[PDB]
């Protein structure tokens, strides 16, 4: 199954690999180090997991492997806006990149990664809004970010990506369900 | 005294350089290097200026000249040289000159921060600490200088000192933490609590103190995840499990998709190893978190009842099949791996049942994706016919899904049909020409088929080619190890193939063909080794990328993350792709060693020369990895013509790995084969020994090494280690892997090569055709 957790620098080599496989927009390691070492509580990864059973023990020499029986399938790379010009501006975050292996779609991973990312920005950095870019032809992403995560389309940036495609710049400002009360004993009856 | 006249002009040159105006700074300098020419200061600064504008070779000359004319210098000269050495990655040298600057009486206390960084970079924290302290003394004003010091103290084991350094600033800073600094403060509060926790060990009183501190800082700590995790852990070490249980439940609530939190909760409740109560636990958590995996999935790892298990398995898989989830099988694959015999038949029946009640026309999504699942199911069980049939059925229904082509290609890969698999992925690529994922899959498969040019052309659809014909350079530029390694392993196979055709040659057409294959074999051996060598360059760069963070992390205020970076940096040369490159490149280096040890047409010829050297030009532009100025050896000629293979392997690959690697992840088979060639037959006995302890003396490979080691005793090479290794035997006086190993030394050890080749070809029966044909084509061959 898929595990969701906070990222550390032990993930960035594989994160680079995911990016290199899933996207044309690529960065050198130092750019990942820059993120993970500046905002160490903001980016999250989705990995596979191999739990011990009551009945894959070594790491495969494979560029997607984070650890024995654990390979990266997705990540959301996040930062706060650290442009000096906007130093006076209210604190805001940016989704540098979000990627999920297509073979792992229809599982809510991208959304899960995002919901954590957004909360991390709100809690750890008191971010007042967050923004990101998607390709115009990306309807799934548009749907996810706007219809599910309530982002708004702020601008349409012409010729944003390398191949000349236009981007949608999106931004977002930051009941009685059943839930653990965190007191009562979970076991009964 | 017109020396003041020239010295003031130099100071002007220095200021001009500081302003990032090199050109000017040079003009003024060249002026001084006319009346004097032996002015060390200007020579140095000139060297530095030259470097800044790209005149690298001449810079080195002026720096070399300056240094030769010094053997002391002015504090500024030493300083300027320190910088040049820092820029050219000569860090130990940089530390010497930056140090000399101070010895020769520099007043610039800012040099200590430069040293602190360099000394940290080369892993000399004992001295880095000395620099962090002096700098800290000279500038108590900036918090970064405090955090820097605490880290240096932390790293040097001075945990109490580190704690006191952090605490000290807290006291001075009380009531003076602006909102823009609250984050750094929050990070330093947690970093301190980290050190206290490390020191607390398992001391109950010390531990309760760390918790007291944790609740003290909670309101100013924004890393709620990091804090709650620390809190839970302390409770566990205090044996207060009920409290820990609460913390874990809080963590789970914050991120109910993190398996770790659950597994840890089990322990805190004491119900680990009690399936009845675990099933109970997750049943309740499923109510709270109905859309998360752990509650649904974890029961699948322990439930012993075949009935409830089958039920729970259905509830997990079928909904995913109904929603058309491609990753349904992968989600349960680790169960197929750890509970193969118990789970796979239950899922086979479950899914086979499900399929039977589906209508292809009314239920198209579940239908095709159920077939997809089953194809993977039987592929995993190595039943390829069925795997083929079920994916065939999916494609029959809907041939527009990229996944079906990948799974199909994958099945043929296991059947040993690379070329065909590549073709099938190529077919699928047409469905999504704008998706780089399927593109990369395709590139990889063409490489497995040794079709490099096709691979390169496909990959080049997504690379940023500017002044190049393909994406090979950009792929090196962006550190794409997945490609470079795979392509290196391809070049190696092409090198073995072409070597065969070259050995298969026995009127002048054969001669011309002979010269063409000789070239290709040379070309491929060279590029295979050159590509493998790109990896250690990437990772040496990863190591060097730390430099700026020794300072940046201190100023940004992320000491915890920074320490993790240091841990990361000290494990770089143990990473999978690196070890892969190293291990695979050893085949080449080892061979090149064993081989270095064992073994009128003027006019027309001038036309034949300009013809082959004209194609080589066209070929170079296609295989060039690095920009022309930075690399003249595009085919790896120098790499393969080396006369120090075993050394180059150690220098470029093995040393860095051997120094960082943990004993419990070490490749003793590799150590054995490396020392055997180095001559250290003593470490060979150690390898076999240390290897024997972890895998037993029953392993066929264990015996293979031993037999190759026994033949070493008599009669080679110096008597001393021959006797030491010969007397070492006191501690010890199928299996295809074992037979294949002994074959690799059919030469050194005296055994019938033909007879052994027969035994290996008999132990191949079981192995899948893919692994089967790999050994018959590349492992055992004339
Ligand atoms: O190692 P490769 O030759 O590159 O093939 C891998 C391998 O699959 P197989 O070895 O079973 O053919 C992986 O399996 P693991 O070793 O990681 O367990 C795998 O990942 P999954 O099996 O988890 O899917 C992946 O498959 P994919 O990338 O489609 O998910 C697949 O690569 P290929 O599909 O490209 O052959």
């Amino acid at each position: 199954p898929i595990n969701i957790r906070r990222a550390t620098i032990n993930d960035i080599i594989c994160m680079q690999n995911a990016n290199l496989h899933n996207l044309p927009e690529n960065y050198m390691m130092k750019y990942y180090m820059y993120h993970i070492l500046s905002w160490p509580e903001a980016s999250f990864v989705a990995t596979t997991t191999t739990l011990d059973c009551e009945d894959g023990r070594t790491i495969k020499l494979d560029p997607t492997y984070l650890a024995p029986g654990e390979k990266l399938v997705g990540y959301v790379l996040v930062k706060m806006n650290d442009d000096p010009d906007q130093q006076n501006e209210p604190p805001n975050g940016h989704i540098t990149s979000l990627s999920v292996m297509r073979t792992y779609r229809r599982m809510g991973i991208a959304e899960n990664l995002m919901r954590q990312a957004l909360f991390a920005l709100r809690e750890v950095h008191q971010a007042e809004y967050v923004s990101l870019h998607v390709r115009q032809s990306n309807r799934a992403a548009l749907h996810l970010y706007r219809d599910t995560l309530a982002f708004e389309v702020l601008s349409i940036e012409k010729s944003y990506y390398q191949d000349g495609e236009d981007a949608y710049a999106m931004k977002k400002v930051l009941e009685e369900k059943l839930e653990d009360d965190l007191e009562s004993d979970l076991l009964e009856d | 005294i017109a020396l003041k006249k020239e010295n003031d002009q130099f100071l002007e040159a220095l200021k001009l350089y500081e302003g990032k105006q090199y050109k000017k700074s040079l003009k003024l300098l060249d002026a001084i290097l006319k009346k004097d020419g032996s002015h060390v200061d200007s020579l140095a600064l000139k060297g530095l200026d030259l470097y800044s504008v790209g005149e690298k070779d001449d810079a080195a000359s002026y720096v070399a000249n300056a240094i030769r004319k010094i053997e002391s210098a002015s504090p500024i000269c030493c300083h300027v040289l320190g910088i040049y050495m820092r820029n050219t990655k000569e860090y130990k040298e940089s530390i010497k000159w930056f140090t000399a600057a101070l010895n020769n009486g520099s007043t610039n206390k800012q040099i200590y921060r430069d040293l602190a960084t360099l000394q940290s970079q080369i892993g000399d924290f004992k001295n880095a600490l000395v620099s962090r302290k002096k700098y800290w003394e000279a500038f108590l004003g900036y918090r970064a200088n405090w955090t820097s010091l605490a880290v240096a103290q932390d790293v040097n084991g001075e945990r109490q000192q580190a704690i006191n350094t952090l605490s000290q600033f807290e006291k001075l800073a009380e009531g003076k933490i602006s909102d823009s600094e609250k984050y750094e403060h929050s990070e330093c509060l947690m970093y301190k609590n980290d050190i206290m926790y490390k020191a607390a060990s398992d001391n109950q009183d010390k531990l309760q103190n760390v918790l007291k501190h944790l609740n003290d800082i909670e309101p100013c700590v924004f890393d709620k995840f990091g804090l709650l995790e620390r809190k839970a852990t302390i409770y566990m070490k205090l044996g207060q499990l009920k409290d820990a249980s609460i913390v874990y439940r809080t963590l789970i609530k914050r991120n109910p998709d993190n398996f770790k939190y659950y597994k840890l909760l089990e322990v805190s409740l004491g119900i680990q190893g009690d399936n009845k109560l675990k099933k109970a636990l997750y049943g309740k958590l499923e109510q709270f978190y109905p859309r998360c995996e752990p509650p649904k999935f974890i029961p699948l790892t322990f439930l012993q009842d075949k009935e409830e298990l089958s039920k729970k398995l259905r509830e997990y898989v079928l909904p995913q099949l109904e929603r058309g989830v491609p990753a349904t099988f992968s989600n349960v694959k680790p169960l197929y791996q750890r509970r193969k015999s118990k789970v796979s038949p239950l899922l086979e029946k479950i899914v086979l049942d499900y399929l039977s009640g589906l209508d292809p026309t009314q239920d198209p999504i579940p239908f095709i994706w159920t077939n997809y699942y089953l194809s993977q199911h039987f592929l995993f069980l190595k039943d390829f016919p069925k795997a083929q049939e079920y994916i065939d059925a999916a494609l029959d229904h809907t041939p527009t899904l990229v996944e079906f082509y990948i799974l199909k290609a994958r099945i043929l890969k296991h059947l040993g049909l690379m070329d065909t698999a590549a073709g099938i992925l190529e077919e699928g690529r047409q469905l999504d020409l704008q998706d780089r994922f399927i593109n990369c899959k395709t590139v990889k498969y063409f490489l497995r088929a040794n079709n490099i040019d096709k691979a390169v052309e496909v990959a080049s659809l997504f690379t940023k080619n500017d002044d190049s014909v393909n994406g090979i350079k950009d792929l090196h530029l962006v550190e794409a190890s997945w490609f470079i390694v795979e392509q290196a392993e391809a070049y190696y196979r092409l090198y073995l193939d072409r070597k065969k055709k070259l050995d298969d040659l026995a009127s002048e057409q054969i001669a011309n063909d002979i010269k063409e294959n000789q070239w290709l074999v040379r070309k491929y051996k060279g590029l295979a080794l050159k590509r493998f060598n790109a990896i250690p360059k990437f990772y040496k760069q990863f190591e060097d990328d730390q430099l700026d963070f020794h300072s940046y992390c201190m100023r940004k205020g992320t000491p915890r993350a920074y320490l993790e970076m240091l841990e990361w940096g000290k494990a770089l040369y143990t990473k999978p792709m690196y070890v892969r490159a190293m291990k695979e490149a050893s085949k080449l280096y080892f061979q090149m060693h064993d081989d270095r040890l064992k073994r009128s047409q003027k006019k027309k010829a001038k036309k034949e020369a300009a013809a082959m050297n004209k194609r080589k030009e066209t070929e170079a532009k296609s295989v060039a990895a690095y920009p022309s100025d930075q690399d003249n050896d595009v085919f790896g000629e120098k790499l393969i013509e080396t006369s120090t293979p075993m050394e180059d392997f150690a220098t470029e690959f093995y040393n860095n790995y051997s120094m960082q690697v943990r004993e419990d992840e070490r490749d003793y088979i590799l150590d054995f084969e490396f020392n055997y060639r180095i001559g250290k037959l003593a470490l060979c006995f150690a390898s076999l020994n240390k290897f024997a302890k972890r895998f037993g003396t029953t392993s066929g490979l264990f015996g293979s090494m031993a037999i190759v080691l026994l033949h070493a005793t008599r009669n080679d090479t110096p008597f001393d280690p021959i006797l030491k290794k010969v007397v070492t035997k006191s501690l010890e006086k199928n299996d295809i892997n074992g037979l294949l190993f002994l074959y690799r030394y059919r030469d050194d050890v005296p055994i019938g090569s033909s007879n052994l080749k027969e035994m290996i070809i008999s132990s191949l029966s079981p192995l899948e055709p893919h692994s089967q044909n790999e050994i018959l084509q590349y492992y055992l061959y004339p």
